[PDB]
């Protein structure tokens, strides 16, 4: 698998528009 | 010695898709049959014999508006899928071949390798073939490359043959399945503080059908020829030897030669031959067919109604794969017209 | 009778020759040489000035 940090921060809204 | 200053008039009315002029009939290489292993686990582990055979397609003359061509080409893979592996064995998760617009890697992250979004951005962007390992089409009769938006770059040599390993360097990521992640981000951070998220692709979607992921990596058995053309290698790429251009629907404009026998001399080294094709020659011209550009923005937007007026599925047997789903519709494209 | 299942009254059929019909060519062959018909006759023109 991939282990990212605590704190990666993908850009896209995701929850919620 | 007489001299006429001739002057023609033409008027034509051609189907977009026809047997003449070759708009018709591609040809295309898929699985064929899959054989079971005779003594080993059948569900625990799929892999066997496999077999691929060369076809020639056809499809309906005069279905214009090359949204419906491209849909109808996949139609036809899904027929003779639908008789020559259903009787064999094949699953519907292998069809091998299928026309796209799609960019798969629109939404892809480069520290995760993955497609973050979870679904493939709906957006057109340029058709494109989608190929199964040991599958390819060949174009090297059928005009339909020049509609596809398909280019060979050197194009005297012979042979438009496009193969699985021919598109090296583009392999479809797979998708980041939403909950997992989300419940990841919630439990870790909310437990952490108050008292490392993993991501995992997806393995298949919800009928069944298997995305087939390569093992111990992110991507997939599925090379799209777009992804191959911008996100790879210039050199042992498609960018090599194969050119991106606009798809139009007219599928080019050859030249009509006028030839009239009997009254005018023939030209410079032209001999009178009364052969049915060979004439001589007296001028040229393209034909009356040409393309006329068209742009609406609402273009996805009003693919979805026509599946309601349509009230039939026969072109969108798969909605729930993802990248086996309908392609979207062009938000720029052309409508042939005769002048 | 109206079949032929070889019964009684089937015994009585009578057959007579077909009606002779000979096939040939036409006299001096004249069918196959095109002659006066514009949409293509023959040529008999010089190899270099046609």
């Amino acid at each position: 698998r991939l282990r990212v940090e605590d704190d990666f921060n993908p850009v896209y809204p995701y929850g919620y528009a | 010695r007489w001299g006429g200053d001739l002057k023609t008039i033409l008027h034509t009315n051609m189907p977009n898709v026809n047997e003449y002029m070759f708009t018709s009939k591609f040809k295309a290489r898929v699985m064929v049959s899959r054989k079971h292993p005779e003594g080993v686990v059948e569900t625990d582990l799929s892999q066997d014999k496999l077999e691929y055979e060369w076809f020639e397609f056809t499809l309906p003359e005069g279905n214009f508006s090359e949204t419906m061509t491209i849909d109808l080409m996949n139609n036809a893979i899904l027929e003779n899928y639908l008789q020559v592996g259903r009787q064999n064995g094949v699953l519907e998760s292998d069809i091998g071949v299928k026309f796209d617009s799609r960019n798969f890697k629109l939404g892809w992250d480069p520290v995760t390798k993955l497609v973050m979004p979870g679904v493939y951005t709906y957006e057109a962007f340029h058709p494109d073939v989608v190929l199964l390992p040991g599958c390819g089409v060949d174009f090297t009769e059928s005009r339909l490359s020049n509609l596809l938006g398909i280019r060979k770059k050197q194009p005297f040599q012979e042979g438009f043959r496009i193969m699985y390993e021919d598109l090296e360097g583009g392999n479809i990521p797979a998708l980041l399945d939403v909950p997992k992640y989300l419940e990841s981000k919630k439990k870790v951070e909310d437990e952490t503080k108050n008292a490392k998220v993993e991501v995992l692709p997806i393995e298949k979607d919800e009928s069944g059908r298997s995305y087939n992921l390569i093992q111990g990596t992110h991507d997939t058995l599925y090379r799209s020829w777009y992804l191959s053309y911008t996100y790879g290698d210039p050199e042992k790429g498609v960018q090599s030897w194969t050119l991106l251009t606009t798809p139009d629907v007219t599928c080019g404009a050859e030249q009509v030669y006028w030839s009239l026998p009997d009254l005018m001399q023939d030209p410079v080294t032209f001999r009178s031959t009364q052969q049915v094709s060979n004439y001589p020659v007296v001028g040229a011209e393209l034909m009356p067919f040409r393309a006329k550009s068209f742009y609406n923005d609402l273009a996805v937007y009003s693919q979805l109604i026509r599946s309601y007026t349509s009230l039939t599925h026969v072109f969108n047997r798969f909605p729930d794969n993802q990248i086996l789903c309908r392609p979207p519709a062009p938000t720029i494209t052309t409508v042939s017209e005769n002048v | 009778g109206t079949s032929d299942n070889s019964s009684e009254i089937n015994l009585v059929q009578q057959s007579m020759p077909n009606r002779p019909n000979y096939i040939g060519f036409r006299d001096n062959f004249v069918g196959l040489m095109y002659y006066n018909s514009t949409g293509n006759m023959g040529v008999l023109a010089g190899q270099a000035s046609q």
